[PDB]
C-alpha cells in the first residue's frame, strides 16, 4: 500500500503509476456536443467527477467499480487508495 | 452546508423507484428521513421536516405549521394488528437536557434577596426583578449566505451600558441595572444584515431629558473656541453620551487599553471621529472589520428622534435654515464617521401622539414631508453615488396618522424605506382590555380594529393596495419583551387597570430573557412553560401568551413559534426587510428562529442549539375579539 | 535514502487585502 514500497518492488517510478491512475491534474475531458442518457450527473449530490476513471481511461484497472484506486493522503508518506 | 443521508433496502428482485420505508406506527417521529408512519389506521407522510409535537392525526391535511402531513389509508386491520395502531398521544418534555441554556447570576440572586426587591419566581413578594442580562448564553447557530432573502436588522441602545452589580451597587435600580458586551454577537458576527443604534438627538430638544442636551451643548460650546471651530445653535445633533460611546472598555469587546474613560462631554470633542473613536462605536467598526474578514458587510446604521426625544421635531419644523444646519450636522457626522452604512430619523407624530411633550400641529406632516425632501436633496448633494445612503423612517400604524404621514410624497422624494413598529399595541397601563400588543394577523370580527386588535396587516394592505407602495420600501420586525397585566380574565379580556405589572426593570413590560429564566423553558427539547406558569395560544389571531392564576396576571408575547409565524408571513410576502426592535435582550434564539421564518438556512450539521421543538403551540384557546365580546 | 516530498504546489494563492483583519496574527 505504500507507494514507494510498491514502486520499489515494481522497479519503476511512482509517477508512471500516478499517471496510470491519472491522479495528476490531467483530468479527463469530454466534448460538449454529446449528452449521455441517464444523466445522474451534476446534482448537488453528484459529487463524483465526470467522466469517472472507473468509468473512463483506465477502467480495467478496477472492477468497473466506484472505488477506483488512487493516491491518498500521506501517512508514513504518500499513500495508495486501497487493496 | 448541512447534509444528511438515509437508505432503504428491498429484496434483490424488487426495485422501487420511490424511497421505500418501513411501515410502522406513528410515535414521536422526527427529522428528515422518510416516514409513512401509521396512526388511526391511516398512513401519514410529513413531506417536510418532522417534529416531536407534530401529529399525523390532525396532520392528515395539517401536522406542520404550513401544510398537510398528507396521508392515505392503505393499512388493513391486520396491519393495524401487526403494528399496534396509535390513536392518541401527547409529547412531553424529555427528562435530560440536550443543551445548556443559561447561567445563574450571583448578583441577581442577591438582588432578589434585596429587602426592597424581594423578588420571587411568582412575583408575589416582588413585582420586579432587575435581572442582569449576563445570565444569558450565546445561542446563535450558523447559516448559509442565502443572498436572495430580505435583509435582517436589529436595534441597539445605550442600556447595554451598565449594571453596577458589576460594581457592587445593591441600592438602586441602575446599580441592579442591565447591559451586555457586544462580544456576544462578535463571537459569530454577521448575525444580521443591518443595525440601528437608538435615536439620538439635537440641541434645543424639549423633553424631560433636555438637561443632558444642555450639558452636552455646554461642553461643545466651551470646546469649540479652543478647537477653533464654529459655535452651534439648536438643531445641531447630539451624541448623548460620548463617554459611554467611546470612553468605555467593559461591555465593548475591547481591552481597557487606551480606554481614556475619564474623557467626557467637556473633553471628548477632538475624538468625535471614527478614527479616534474608542469604546462602543469603535468596537462596532472593529466588528464590521471581522464581519468583512468573512464578507457580507453589515449595514451599520442608527437613527435620531424617537419616542422620548422627538419633542423638537415640530419646533424645528418651518425653520428651514436651522433645518439646514441640522442636516449640515448630519453630513458632518457622516464625514466624522464615514464608516456608517446609513443613518435615519425617528419622527413619530405627524399628528400629535405619544408623549405630550411632542408639541404638534396639523401642518407638521406637510412640513415634515417638505423638510424630508430637502434632507434628501442635501444628502444627494453631499454623497457620491458609489457610496450613496438611502433613508428610512419608522411608522406608528395609527390607521389615520400613518396616512397623515404622506408616505406617497416621501417615496416621491426618495425616502427609500419604512419600518413598521409592530409591537406594544397593547398600551397595557391604560388600555381598556388585554390584547396582543404585536398581532400581525386580523382576528375574527374586524368590526373593532381601530384602537384594538390592531393587526398590522391592515396598515400593510393600506400601503400596498391603498397606497401602491412596493413591499421593498417597507420593513417589519419584532421586539424581545411582552406585556404583563394584573387580574385579567381570559374570557372577557377585562383586567386590573393601574395595578402594578411584571417587569424585571419595567413593570408591564416583561423581559424576554428573564422570562426564559423564570416562566418558560426548553431544556427538555420543547416549548416548556414552567414553575406553574401557563403557556397558551389563541386560534383567533394566532396569538401567544402566558398566564398565572394567583394574581390573574397575563403576559402577551412573541415566541419562537410566533416570530416564526411572522417571518414566514413576511417571507411569503417578500417584504423589503426584517428586523428586531430591542434586540439587546434576546439570547439569539429568536434570531435563529427569525432566520427560519425568513427561510434563512443553516450552513452546518452542527448547532449552537436546536430550535424545532420551540415551535409547539401553547394551550389552545379561542379568544373573542373585543368587538365580539362587547357585541 | 533520498526521501522526497511533493511539489511546492500553488494551493490557491489568493489575491486579498493585507491587514491583521486579513493577515492573521492568530493572536
Amino acid at each position: 500500500v505504500k507507494l514507494v514500497a510498491f514502486g520499489d518492488q515494481t522497479g519503476s517510478k511512482a509517477e508512471e503509476i500516478e499517471s496510470l491512475l491519472s491522479c495528476g491534474e490531467n483530468l479527463p475531458i469530454v466534448s460538449p456536443n454529446v449528452i449521455f442518457a441517464n444523466p445522474i450527473f451534476g446534482s448537488y449530490f453528484n459529487d463524483e467527477p465526470f467522466p469517472a476513471p472507473y468509468h473512463f481511461g483506465g477502467v480495467y484497472i478496477n472492477a468497473h467499480q466506484r472505488n477506483a484506486m488512487t493516491i491518498i493522503r500521506a501517512e508514513g508518506g504518500r499513500e495508495i487508495q486501497s487493496l | 452546508v448541512n447534509k444528511y443521508t438515509y437508505t432503504s433496502s428491498k429484496a434483490m428482485s424488487d426495485i422501487s423507484d420511490v424511497i421505500g420505508e418501513p411501515l410502522a406506527a406513528w410515535d414521536s417521529q422526527v427529522g428528515g428521513r422518510v416516514f409513512n408512519v401509521i396512526f388511526d389506521g391511516k398512513v401519514y407522510t410529513n413531506t417536510y421536516w418532522v417534529e416531536r409535537w407534530q401529529v399525523p392525526g390532525i396532520g392528515s391535511s395539517d401536522g406542520n405549521p404550513h401544510n398537510a402531513w398528507k396521508f392515505v389509508r392503505a393499512a388493513t386491520a391486520d396491519e393495524i394488528n401487526k403494528i399496534g395502531n396509535p390513536t392518541t398521544a401527547d409529547v412531553k418534555p424529555t427528562e435530560n437536557i440536550p443543551s445548556p441554556i443559561l447561567v445563574e447570576d450571583k448578583y441577581t440572586e442577591e438582588t432578589y434577596s434585596r429587602p426592597d426587591v424581594n423578588f420571587k419566581e411568582d412575583g408575589s413578594q416582588g413585582n420586579l426583578s432587575y435581572t442582569a442580562t449576563r445570565v444569558c448564553a450565546p445561542m446563535y447557530n450558523h447559516y448559509v449566505g442565502d443572498k436572495t432573502k430580505p435583509k435582517l436588522s436589529a436595534y441597539i441602545t445605550d442600556w447595554c451600558q451598565y449594571d453596577a452589580r458589576l460594581d457592587g451597587g445593591g441600592s438602586k435600580e441602575e446599580e441592579r441595572g442591565r447591559g451586555f458586551d457586544l462580544a456576544t454577537l462578535m463571537q459569530n458576527p454577521a448575525t444580521y444584515d443591518r443595525l440601528i443604534f437608538s435615536f439620538l438627538g439635537i440641541c434645543g430638544d424639549i423633553g424631560n431629558k433636555s438637561k443632558k442636551v444642555q450639558e452636552v451643548w455646554d461642553g461643545w460650546n466651551a470646546q469649540a473656541p479652543s478647537l477653533g471651530l464654529p459655535q452651534i445653535g439648536k438643531g445641531h445633533i447630539v451624541p448623548l453620551d460620548p463617554y459611554g460611546d467611546l470612553g468605555t472598555a467593559r461591555n465593548v469587546g475591547l481591552p481597557p487599553e487606551s480606554a481614556d474613560t475619564s474623557i467626557e462631554s467637556g473633553t471628548f470633542l477632538p475624538y468625535y471621529q471614527q478614527n479616534r473613536a474608542a469604546g462602543l462605536l469603535g468596537g462596532l467598526r472593529e466588528l464590521q472589520k471581522k464581519a468583512h474578514a468573512m464578507g457580507h458587510k453589515l449595514d451599520l446604521a442608527f437613527s435620531i428622534g424617537g419616542w422620548s426625544l422627538s419633542s423638537y421635531f415640530s419646533a424645528l419644523a418651518e425653520n428651514p435654515d436651522e433645518r439646514r444646519v441640522f442636516v449640515a450636522s448630519v453630513v458632518d457626522f457622516f464625514v466624522r464617521f464615514p464608516m456608517f452604512s446609513c443613518v435615519d430619523i425617528d419622527w413619530e407624530y405627524p399628528g400629535g401622539g405619544g408623549d405630550e411633550g411632542n408639541i404638534s400641529s396639523d401642518k407638521d406632516g406637510e412640513n415634515y414631508v417638505l423638510l424630508i425632501k430637502e434632507l434628501r436633496s442635501a444628502l444627494d448633494s453631499r454623497f457620491g453615488y458609489s457610496n450613496r445612503k438611502e433613508i428610512s423612517i419608522a411608522c406608528s400604524g395609527v390607521k389615520a396618522k400613518l396616512k397623515k404621514s404622506n408616505i406617497d410624497q416621501l417615496v416621491a422624494n426618495g425616502l427609500d424605506n419604512i419600518y413598521l413598529m409592530s409591537y406594544d399595541f397593547f398600551g397595557t397601563i391604560w388600555a381598556d382590555y388585554i390584547g396582543h400588543h404585536t398581532n400581525l394577523y386580523s382576528p375574527k370580527d374586524p368590526g373593532e380594529q381601530e384602537l384594538f386588535d390592531l393587526s398590522a396587516e391592515a396598515a400593510i394592505d393600506y400601503l400596498h393596495n391603498e397606497l401602491g407602495i412596493p413591499m421593498e420600501k417597507i420593513h417589519l420586525g419584532y421586539a424581545n419583551y411582552g406585556r404583563s397585566a394584573v387580574g385579567g380574565d381570559l374570557t372577557t379580556r377585562q383586567y386590573t387597570k393601574n395595578g402594578p405589572a411584571l417587569g424585571t426593570m419595567e413593570n408591564g413590560a416583561p423581559e424576554f430573557f428573564d422570562i426564559v429564566k423564570n416562566y418558560m423553558d426548553a431544556e427538555h427539547s420543547l416549548s416548556m412553560g414552567k414553575n406553574g406558569f401557563v403557556l397558551m395560544t389563541d386560534t383567533n389571531a394566532d396569538a401567544d401568551f402566558l398566564f398565572s392564576e394567583a394574581k390573574g396576571h397575563f403576559i402577551s408575547l412573541d415566541t419562537p413559534r410566533t416570530v416564526k409565524q411572522k417571518g414566514e408571513y413576511a417571507a411569503k410576502n417578500k417584504l423589503g426587510g426584517v428586523f428586531s426592535w430591542s434586540g439587546d435582550q434576546d439570547c439569539g434564539l429568536l434570531a435563529n428562529a427569525a432566520r427560519e421564518g425568513l427561510g434563512y438556512v443553516a450552513d452546518s450539521n452542527q448547532e449552537t442549539i436546536d430550535m424545532g421543538p420551540l415551535y409547539n403551540p401553547g394551550k389552545e384557546i379561542y379568544l373573542k375579539s373585543i368587538s365580539e365580546i362587547k357585541s | 535514502l533520498g526521501r522526497r516530498p511533493d511539489v511546492q504546489l500553488t494551493s490557491f494563492w489568493q489575491p486579498l487585502t493585507l491587514e491583521d483583519a486579513s493577515y492573521k496574527t492568530d493572536s
